[PDB]
RNA sequence: GGGG
DNA sequence: TATAATGGGTCTGATG
DNA sequence: CATCAGAGCCCCAAA
């Protein structure tokens, strides 16, 4: 239909590949389209380049290569498998005694790889690996919190790859240096580099408080070597200072890349701050014959220099988006590939000497084993390797362009504070300030910014225009926040003649602060609102408008977005809605022009212009890691003449190609009998006649036969002691046939056991003896459906020992799975959403004779209440519901820009044209005004609405252009006394749902040691009553329900057994025992030698173990 | 009926006074029959009985043996509950200081 | 009972107080460029000229609400105390007000457009300095108050 | 609001002596299958089966009901412990 | 200056130390003390909370 | 003396009490060289146990309270008028 | 040591700190016998007291001992006793308990301040005890035993059962617990309106005791089983007898919202 | 306060 | 709670600790909880 | 150095496989299957001694993973 | 890693 | 059971 | 001035 955009800012550049930080950074770590010779001393390359060679006996690396995957994607979803490739490594062992070379190819295990989108496949369940924030390595200067005169320098490198190294200046006037948490004068380092006291106050010289307040006597008397070993014993009480164990101890610790590295970023920050050239990664270096120094005399000069007010020198801001540096998958696998190779390297030198020193070749002298076990690590161990959200494809392209302070190298959730969490004026345009958690993790996780991209060396970065003079180039530039901080920048809405700045006042940005500047000078301009935001917040239309703590939660909400079934995109959009569907790839697109041969629910084929015939099969109803249905549908016919880039199929959440995370439904903001109380919300149950908020569901039950050492179970329809009833839709083995509806408590798939010792007891054999039966030899144990679940089979996966291209885990024998779907109706409990803020759970379903409905019977959808938006401040619901209540009548959907989008005025326009479609048709219709709007509107005269003196069309006009309209209570028929805003909102389903959630449990499963009820509703648990909810107990003196809930209700085995057989034989529950936990408690102090005593009033021992524990 | 709960030290005697055998071995339980070793962490010589009212060997099966101890196993017949109340000890070669009152 | 955009009532008192604030904004700022005042001293009279700006708009956004509109949906939830309070209230109608920096210390340029006309990004982003603190400082704080409440409960329970 | 709280917490010194009066009251009567009532068959607390009025099986709400009229004596020390036992077990069998 | 102090009235301004407070002015005096500073921040909050608690 | 909350909490004659608090080993070893008996007459010391807490329905000071009818305090009076 | 579902076991940390202690024990035993030298028998005490003290209080003193290809501590005996996850907090100062579930709540306009909405599906699992008895007495199934059979497969409920469970809840009252529980009033006394559907529906006047709005809250539903805790919970803990704050004397359950809008 | 150094 | 005199065994301490501690959360602004705590 | 004390020389046949299996991984690309296991260790060696061997070679896992044992129901105690 |  | 092999890889507050 | 012990509740799916 018709389309309305508005904005007057013409974006140059558009978004990047929303996924590129995934994609692009392990692509450059793996380079496995890229021939070796022409690889680049990075990631795996750059990894082998630092292990080998392997020094014993010489072994060295000559090149890598990945093989092709054993299954493709689909078959490793489906048989639990990683999605990976085989990694040989060329080797070659150079005997350094004779020259022999045994060269040999050796496997080194499998590498996962990373899918289209970005994603993982491990052990068939899809995960993203979440990039991670942290400290720039480089060198910092940072003031002393004790000592404000004095600084303190910092020299910090990548992550377990080199010691911290601080240089505290004493109360004392020689500089200290404090490395492994202990401290020293750094007068004696210095002379191990060959310093010479001229080369102090040569180099130096300016500070004879400092550059001479340094150099002290007792130190100087002493050689290269002869200082080497004094401070060999300043660090390790206990090893003799040997010139061959200081050496290799010092360089290993500070010049040797192996063990430490200031990363490729490190060098940069350190050469500019210091204004020299690093020749390594590393703090210093052996040449020659001793260490020849790189860093610590730039970093002691500058230090110093900055105790003085001398120019270029200043502090450092640790939280800096120029100082903090992005760690993407490919840096945090190849760091994980470089800790897997460094013991690969130690037990290659364990074998290199002990074996037989020449009869040793590359194959039989590697064990890949430490290697498939750190890789295998990262990617299912990892904090920062997620099982994906996958709920609709925004969630996952979410999940991807995620940033984490935490994990591995970088915070802990205790170990943060708030100068982290803060958003740095830095963060403008690069980390996006509104999207981020609600609670302990606020601002500890982010959100990348729309327009901006992650550089080589990991810092972000955001285009900007240049402005020459005060003419605007389409010249992008992007630039880190440390070449951002030179430059005045406007604004992205500063009026433009053209390519000129039209305005004498341009809103710029001089370090982050807001400054009103002529267009004179101005250097660069904002290339959109859009860069400042992630691509969530970036979907909230009319943003501008709303409260940030509101706009948070309406970004977070659509990655909660369920898919629907009748999904559709909103009515008032931001014009992010394509791009997003068109980079999660869910959708199916055109590989160039051409025809569309066949369409199909299941395969669409395309003769192609090339003459090729290609058939895109469609994924058709496959469960996702949070069970919603991802589901591709044709959106072409049979012979349509398709461009390139053309939608061949909607993915999930999709409507032709336009982001659908809910329905668009007619509301009406007004208060209504309590159903619509503190923010649960009421709906018309039309809405479940035309099957919106309709969502498929998948749930999968697996099960697994296994040998025992009593027998084999067996996946068999011959179940013991049932009726046919029972297993009517069961299959001649014992699995579910497809397409049953199954309910709790019904068989999915028959499964038998046998017993122990348990062989029947004899009042059981007497019992069987009686009923001619005799005790079976195996007993009933199918997967039967819990509580609350079911639906209809839709397909069952059998996989046995025995069969073609399967093996399962030592023991198993078979193992069955069966996928139950779900069709759900929304339901009193379902929890809805906008993209404002406003959250609410269904609290009542009126029946559409109930709902409040316009005067020419058109009923609403949802009732919201008006309570929820003064306080909440998220005001940009009400001008979308405005301009909502336009194209519901004009039949319109509209483009409004953030930042830039519709204004009142032109929203005013729309809804005057709308006003006479409304009531333009009823007054040609035969129908002139109805006699309880002139009601209305003599409240609403009275209400300050209406002009007085005017016809009730000319005051009905006046309404609608406020958005309010007359509505009938549909249960009078009398007119709600005030007129009522109405209008068109995008709601969406939230994957919190009361099915998932309704949970109760009488008696269940108990815990091994304390005898507790297990937890979670997965568990049939039960529910915590911990010290609050005691308290509260306590506080209201409900002494028998508290011990009743410390007793029967949970650990005391012989009250809570007790109590059962009362309240089944209508007896008043027993008098408590003693709770099992508190026995564990007095058996675990004995265990500590610590002897515990129940006594009398006569200080009498009382026995709590009724004698089992005594001899 | 309980109205006081003292606490204080055992002394090395008391805590075999506690102890229904020492544990000699660090074995747990076999790794083909998967039963309780002999003198072993688990071994129902000294805890208990693993099935209610009935031996290790099978010898005695039933609750009109209660408080015999099987001649074959050396295994009593109770409750098996008593495996969660039944203490065991070391006996140290030299002594060792309890480090709660040493750190 | 209703909200619509129009329901929050811009008062016409409001381009007058702005007018007032940016000459007598103007006055400090000769002072300042003409070295009668210290730096010191041009922070402290912008943000009193601010905050006190932001009061008279408020009793503006009440006033003509009161006089005029005194059923108005905004006004009527606060006034009974049914939701809202006065500051949320000028927030929808005159403005945002002077907003806070990471560090804490208040920004010189005040957010001068209300929820209803629509901020600027750079409003909007220097408000969510303000914002993000909050959330942090509510974060990091309910910890404590629950350890605080089981030391009490710890030391009167008998 | 339970039926005349006001009042029941009116004859007692603590609340928590009511609670106590009406638990042990609710235990006297499910013990001895009502017989031990002092309600006329008119006052007796009754619920709406599907089949029609009967009594009410909740023995607390008797309790408190039958508290109301006054025909219960309450307080510490006023007969032996077991000496009540037993000419209740008589009077009413179980 | 020149006037008249108790012993354990506050000089300096801030927060006084309620050790200091016990041994110069007694038990009662900081119990006073302890109460009122702590209702202090709860009305400041709009918190009717009774002193007995 | 004056003690803060936790001081003061941890200070308590319960063990039980201090035990299950803060400072878990320092509360339990003080406790077992002094041979200290807990007289369980807060709270936590019987919720630890399972017993019926001292206050409410558990207070010694309304817990013994007896309910009879009069058609049976008055028939248990003439069994006890003679012998 | 257990057989877990897959037949793999899994053990106690326990028993390794005292394998280690007894593998040290019994090598000193026999270190001593041999006679073997100072150096050698010092340096087994050494380890001896090591394994000792690896086993009362991991960590204490020294390095933490750790099971080999993992960082994790073993969990001594200390560990067990002590901190949030410890024996007193996690196991004895409060419990995991029976009858009782949780569901997302709804508002209740319709419902007196004395009520809330149980859906029948939790209450027949909460009351299934009572429930069983109710149906023999009445004659809904012969047996309790065969009673349980039939509410295991929901299709073979039938429509007298859902009667059998309001005779049985009649008068007696559920508890209703918010968290986090800041004070008394958390938790509150409710007779059970039985409900179709999923969510639990509580009254709007004790919604601000419970700081609960209807943004997706959920609450804890606790079936008292004794008549004293039955007695309990109508008389001292009913929603409409705690009608004032106990911390400042005001009124809590009180108008708010749309109801003081529509006064 | 380290067993293998004081052993060595 | 029931403005009328308390009655005897009413958990006093545990009511008086959840009435200064509920609270607590809204504690704004040393200045705020903090001066709580520190008191 | 097994909770679950194994014979010695169960334990070198143990080994034996895995040194086995390894060569094999590493003149093969990938992980073998039984079969290709009981065929270099010899003979008597079926595919089905290969499992029994591994099954019986499996270490336990601890209560306290990251709590893991607070998820197994208690199976003895009625 | 989500909910409140 | 016998070449020889000999030294490792935050954040605050209370208490001694 | 060093060492140790504290640092909110309940719930979900995962493993
Ligand atoms: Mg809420
Ligand atoms: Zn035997």
């Amino acid at each position: 239909m018709e389309i309305k955009r508005f904005g007057r800012i013409r974006e140059v550049i558009p978004l990047p590949p929303l996924t590129e930080i995934q994609v692009e950074s392990y692509r450059r770590a793996l380079q496995a389209d890229v021939p070796p010779e022409k690889r680049e001393n990075v990631g795996i390359q750059a990894a082998f380049r630092e292990t080998f060679p392997i020094e014993e006996l010489v072994l060295d690396f000559l090149e890598y290569r990945l093989g092709e995957p054993p299954f493709p994607q689909d078959e490793c979803r489906e048989k639990d498998l990683t999605y990976q490739a085989p990694l040989y490594a060329r080797l070659q062992l150079i005997h350094k005694d004779t020259g022999l070379i045994k060269e040999d190819e050796v496997f080194l295990g499998h590498i996962p790889l990373m899918t289209e989108d970005g994603s993982f496949i491990i052990n068939g369940a899809d995960r993203v690996i979440v990039s991670q924030i942290h400290r720039s390595p480089g060198v910092y200067f940072t003031p002393d919190p004790a000592r404000p005169g004095r600084y303190i320098a910092s020299i910090i490198p990548l992550p377990k790859r080199g010691p911290w190294i601080d240089l505290e200046v004493e109360p004392n006037g020689v500089v200290s240096m404090k490395v492994n948490k202990r401290k020293f004068p750094l007068v004696l380092l210095l002379r191990v580099l060959g310093y010479d006291q001229e080369t102090l106050a040569r180099e130096l010289g300016a500070y004879g408080e400092l550059v001479q307040g340094l150099m002290d006597e007792s130190v100087f008397a002493m050689r290269p070597e002869e200082a080497l070993i004094r401070l060999f014993t300043l660090l390790r009480p206990g090893d003799p200072p040997k010139r061959d164990k200081a050496v290799a101890y010092v360089y290993g610790l500070i010049a040797d890349p192996r063990r430490y590295d200031l990363g490729e970023a490190g060098r940069y920050k350190a050469e500019e701050k210091l204004g020299i050239r690093l020749s390594g990664r590393t703090l210093a270096r052996f040449e020659d014959g001793e260490f020849k120094d790189e860093v610590f005399l730039p970093t002691l000069r500058y230090l110093f220099a900055l105790t003085a007010g001398v120019p270029g020198h200043e502090v450092d801001d640790i939280d800096h988006l120029g100082n903090r540096r992005i760690r993407t998958v490919g840096e945090l696998m190849t760091d994980q590939f470089r800790v897997g190779l460094a013991r690969l390297a130690r037990g290659v030198r364990e074998r290199m000497l002990m074996g037989s020193e020449d009869s040793l070749t590359p194959a039989k002298l590697v064990n890949s084993r430490p290697l498939e076990a750190a890789i295998r690590e990262f990617f299912s161990r990892s904090q920062l390797s997620q099982f994906k959200d996958e709920t609709n494809p925004l969630s996952s392209l979410r999940h991807k362009r995620r940033i984490s302070a935490l994990g591995p190298g970088g915070l802990t959730r205790e170990r943060a504070g708030f100068d982290v969490r803060d958003v740095h004026r830095t963060h403008y345009g690069r980390i996006c300030p509104v999207e981020t958690p609600e609670g302990a993790n606020i601002g500890l996780i982010t959100s990348l910014a729309a327009y901006a991209r992650v550089d080589e060396l990991g810092f972000i970065r955001t285009p900007y225009r240049r402005v020459v003079g005060g003419v605007v180039t389409d010249e992008v530039v992007y630039m880190t926040a440390t070449e951002e901080d030179r430059y005045t920048i406007a604004q992205a809405n500063t009026p433009l003649e053209g390519n000129r700045i039209a305005a004498e006042r341009v809103v710029a940005r001089r370090k982050g602060e807001p400054v009103i500047v002529s267009p004179e000078e101005v250097e660069f301009m904002d290339v959109s609102p859009k860069q400042v935001f992630s691509v969530n917040t970036n979907l909230i239309p009319f943003l501008e408008h709303d409260d940030a703590n509101r706009a948070l939660m309406g970004s977070n909400m659509q990655t909660q977005a369920v898919p629907l079934i009748r999904a559709q995109a909103p009515v008032v959009m931001t014009g992010l809605e394509e791009r997003v569907v068109r980079d999660s790839l869910a959708a199916l697109y055109a590989e160039e022009d051409g025809e569309v041969a066949k369409v199909d629910g299941n395969r669409i084929v395309v003769r192609y212009e090339d003459g090729r015939l290609v058939e895109y099969p469609l994924r058709r109803f496959y469960r996702s890691n949070q069970g919603t249905a991802l589901d591709q549908r044709p959106r072409v016919v049979v012979g349509q003449r398709v461009r390139k880039g053309d939608l061949l199929a909607d993915g999930p959440a999709s409507e032709n190609g336009f982001l659908a995370l809910g329905q668009n439904v007619l509301v009406a903001i007004m208060p209504f009998d309590g159903y619509n109380f503190e923010d649960a919300i009421v709906i018309s149950e039309e809405l479940l006649k035309r099957d919106f908020y309709t969502s498929i569901h998948i749930e999968r039950y697996e099960i697994e036969a296994r040998d025992t050492k009593l027998g084999p179970e067996r996946i068999t329809r011959d179940i013991p002691h049932l009726s046919e009833a029972a297993l009517r839709d069961l299959d001649e083995e014992g699995v579910v046939r497809i397409g049953a509806e199954v309910k709790p408590g019904d068989i999915l798939v028959g499964r038998t056991s046998f017993k122990g010792e348990s062989e029947p007891t004899p009042e059981e054999r007497l019992l069987r003896s009686i009923f001619g039966e005799k005790a079976r030899d195996v007993k009933d144990t199918s997967l039967r459906v819990p509580p609350g679940e079911g639906g209809i089979v839709v397909r069952t996966v059998r996989l046995r020992r025995g069969d073609p291209g399967v093996e399962l885990k030592p023991g198993v024998r078979e193992v069955v799975r069966v996928y139950v779907a779900q069709k759900r109706k929304l339901q009193v409990g379902d929890k809805l959403a906008n993209r404002h803020g406003n959250k609410g759970v269904v609290a009542k379903i009126l029946p559409v004779e109930d709902m409040p409905h316009l005067p020419d019977g058109t009923p609403v959808d949802v009732i919201l209440n008006p309570l929820g938006v003064p306080s909440r401040m998220n005001l940009g619901q009400i001008l979308e519901t405005h301009l909502g209540l336009a194209g519901y009548f004009l039949g319109q959907r509209y483009i409004s820009p953030i930042f830039d989008g519709a204004k009142e005025p032109e929203i005013k326009e729309l809804l005057a044209q709308a006003f006479e479609v409304y009531f333009g048709k009823r007054k040609g219709e035969g129908f002139g005004v109805d006699k309880r709007e002139v009601e209305v509107l003599r409240r609403a005269e009275k209400l300050g609405l209406v002009t007085p003196g005017k016809t009730p069309e000319e005051q009905l006009k006046e309404l609608f252009l406020q958005g309010k309209v007359v509505l009938y209570d549909g249960r009078t028929g009398e007119p709600i006394e005030g007129p009522i805003v109405v209008g068109q909102m995008f709601i969406m389903k939230l994957y919190h749902m009361v099915e998932d959630k309704m949970h109760a449990r009488s008696t269940g499963p108990y815990s091994l040691i304390t005898q507790q009820p297990l937890g979670g509703k997965a568990q049939f648990g039960g529910q915590r009553f911990g010290e609050m909810e005691v308290w509260a107990l306590e506080a209201y003196g409900a002494a028998h329900t508290l011990q009743e809930m410390l007793t029967l209700k949970s650990d005391d085995i012989e009250g809570r057994n007790a109590a059962y057989e009362a309240i089944i034989k209508g007896e008043d529950v027993p008098e408590p025992s003693v709770p099992e936990s508190f026995r564990v408690l007095v058996k675990e102090l004995q265990a500590l030698a610590l002897d515990v005593q129940t006594l009398d009033e006569k200080d009498n021992p009382v026995d709590i173990f009724e004698g089992l524990a005594s001899k | 009926e309980v109205r006081k709960v003292r606490i204080a030290l055992a002394s090395p005697e008391k805590i075999r006074s506690w102890s229904y055998g020492e544990v000699e071995k660090p074995e747990t339980i076999n790794y083909r029959t998967l039963k309780p070793e002999r003198d072993g962490l688990f071994d129902e010589r000294i805890f208990g009985p693993i099935k209610d009212y009935e031996c290790a060997c099978g010898k005695y099966k039933r609750q009109r043996f209660e408080g015999k101890v099987c001649e074959r196993c050396g295994v009593e017949v109770t409750k098996s509950i008593v495996r969660r109340y039944r203490m065991g000890h070391i006996e140290l070669a030299t002594p060792a200081a309890h480090i709660w009152f040493v750190k | 009972i209703t909200i619509g955009i129009d329901d929050a009532v811009i008062p016409e008192e409001k381009k007058q107080y702005l007018e007032e604030a940016d000459r007598k904004l103007l006055q400090i700022e000769q002072a300042y460029e003409m070295g009668f005042l210290t730096d010191r001293e041009r922070y402290d009279q912008i943000l009193q000229l601010w905050t006190e700006t932001t009061e008279k708009v408020t009793q503006a956004v009440f006033k003509n609400f009161e006089e005029n509109y005194p059923f108005n949906p905004l006004y009527v939830m606060a006034q009974s105390g049914a939701r809202g309070n006065p500051q949320q209230i000028r927030q929808l109608c005159g403005l945002r007000g002077l907003m806070q920096k990471p560090s804490g210390e208040t920004f010189e340029v005040p957010v001068r457009s209300s929820f209803r006309e629509g901020l600027t990004v750079l409003e909007y982003f220097i408000s969510s300095h303000g914002a993000r603190k909050g959330g942090a400082d509510t974060a990091l704080r309910t910890a404590d108050s629950g350890y605080l409440t089981r030391k009490l409960v710890d030391v009167t329970h008998e | 609001a339970e039926p005349g709280i006001d009042k029941l917490f009116g004859m007692v010194d603590s609340k928590y002596r009511l609670t106590v009066v009406v638990a042990k009251r609710a235990q006297q009567l499910l013990r001895h299958g009502f017989k031990n009532t002092v309600l006329e068959p008119e006052e007796r607390p009754k619920m709406q089966t599907l089949e029609g009025l009967f009594d009410d099986p909740n023995a607390v709400t008797w309790a408190m009901k039958e508290l109301l009229t006054g025909r219960l004596v309450f307080g510490e020390n006023l007969v032996p412990e077991d000496r009540l036992q037993k000419e209740m077990e008589r009077l009413y069998p179980v | 200056d020149g006037d008249y102090v108790e012993a354990g009235q506050p000089l300096t301004r801030g927060a006084i130390d309620p050790h200091q407070l016990l041994e110069a002015k007694g038990p009662e005096a900081v119990e006073r003390y302890l109460v009122e500073e702590i209702q202090k921040v709860y009305r400041a909050q709009g918190v009717k909370l009774h002193d007995k608690h | 003396l004056l003690m803060g909350v936790t001081k003061s909490a941890l200070s308590t004659k319960s063990w039980l009490s201090a035990a299950s608090f803060q400072n878990t080993t320092h509360v339990l070893t003080e406790a077992a060289i002094a041979g200290k008996k807990d007289e369980l007459i807060g709270l936590k010391e019987n919720v630890i146990l399972g017993r019926l807490i001292p206050a409410g329905t558990g207070s010694d000071f309304v817990r013994f309270t007896q309910v009879v009818d009069q058609k049976t305090l008055k028939a248990i009076e003439e069994a006890r008028k003679e012998a | 040591m257990v057989q877990v579902d897959g037949g793999r076991f899994a053990t106690s940390d326990l028993n390794d700190l005292y394998r280690r202690l007894i593998n040290r024990n019994n090598r000193l035993k026999k270190l001593l016998a041999q006679g073997a030298p100072e150096i050698i028998i010092r340096n087994e005490k050494r380890m001896l007291q090591e394994a000792v003290d690896a086993l009362l209080d991991n960590g204490r003193r020294g390095a933490p001992v750790t099971n080999p290809g993992s960082d994790r501590p073993l969990r001594s005996l200390t560990d067990i006793l002590s901190g949030k996850q410890g024996r007193f907090r996690q196991n004895l100062l409060g419990k995991r308990v029976d009858y009782s579930g949780r569901s997302v709540i709804v508002v209740g306009p319709q419902l007196k301040l004395h009520q809330c909405g149980l859906p029948k599906r939790m209450a027949l699992e909460l009351f299934k005890p009572f429930l069983l008895k109710k149906m023999e007495e009445k004659g809904i199934a012969p047996n309790v035993k065969a009673a349980r059979r039939m509410l295991e497969r929901q299709r073979d409920i039938k429509d007298e059962v859902w009667d059998a469970l309001e005779e049985v809840i009649h008068g007696k009252v559920v508890l209703l617990n918010r968290a986090p529980t800041l004070h008394r009033l958390g938790i509150q006394a409710f007779q059970p309106v039985l409900v179709e559907g999923q969510s639990i529906q509580l009254h709007p006047l004790v919604c601000e005791a419970f700081n609960a709005d209807f943004d997706g809250d959920q609450m804890a539903v606790h079936v008292p089983l004794s008549s004293f805790a039955q007695a309990e919970a109508r008389i001292q803990m009913l929603s409409a007898h705690n009608l004032l704050s106990p911390a400042s004397g005001e009124p809590l359950a009180k108008p708010s919202r749309d109801i003081i809008l529509g006064l | 306060s380290d067993p293998v150094r004081q052993y060595l | 709670s029931m403005a009328r005199p308390v009655s005897i065994g009413e958990a006093v301490g545990i009511v008086a600790a959840q009435s200064i501690g509920e609270p607590g959360t809204q504690l704004t602004m040393t200045q705020g909880l903090p001066r709580v705590i520190e008191l | 150095a097994r909770t679950i004390r194994i014979p010695v020389h169960m334990v070198e046949t143990i080994n034996k496989l895995s040194r086995t299996a390894r060569q094999l991984q590493q003149e093969l690309g990938r992980e073998p299957t039984y079969e290709e296991i009981a065929e270099a260790m010899g003979p008597g060696w079926d595919a089905k001694r290969v499992e029994e061997t591994l099954k019986i070679a499996q270490e336990p896992v601890s209560l306290e993973t990251p709590f893991y044992g607070d998820f197994i129901p208690d199976e003895h105690l009625p």
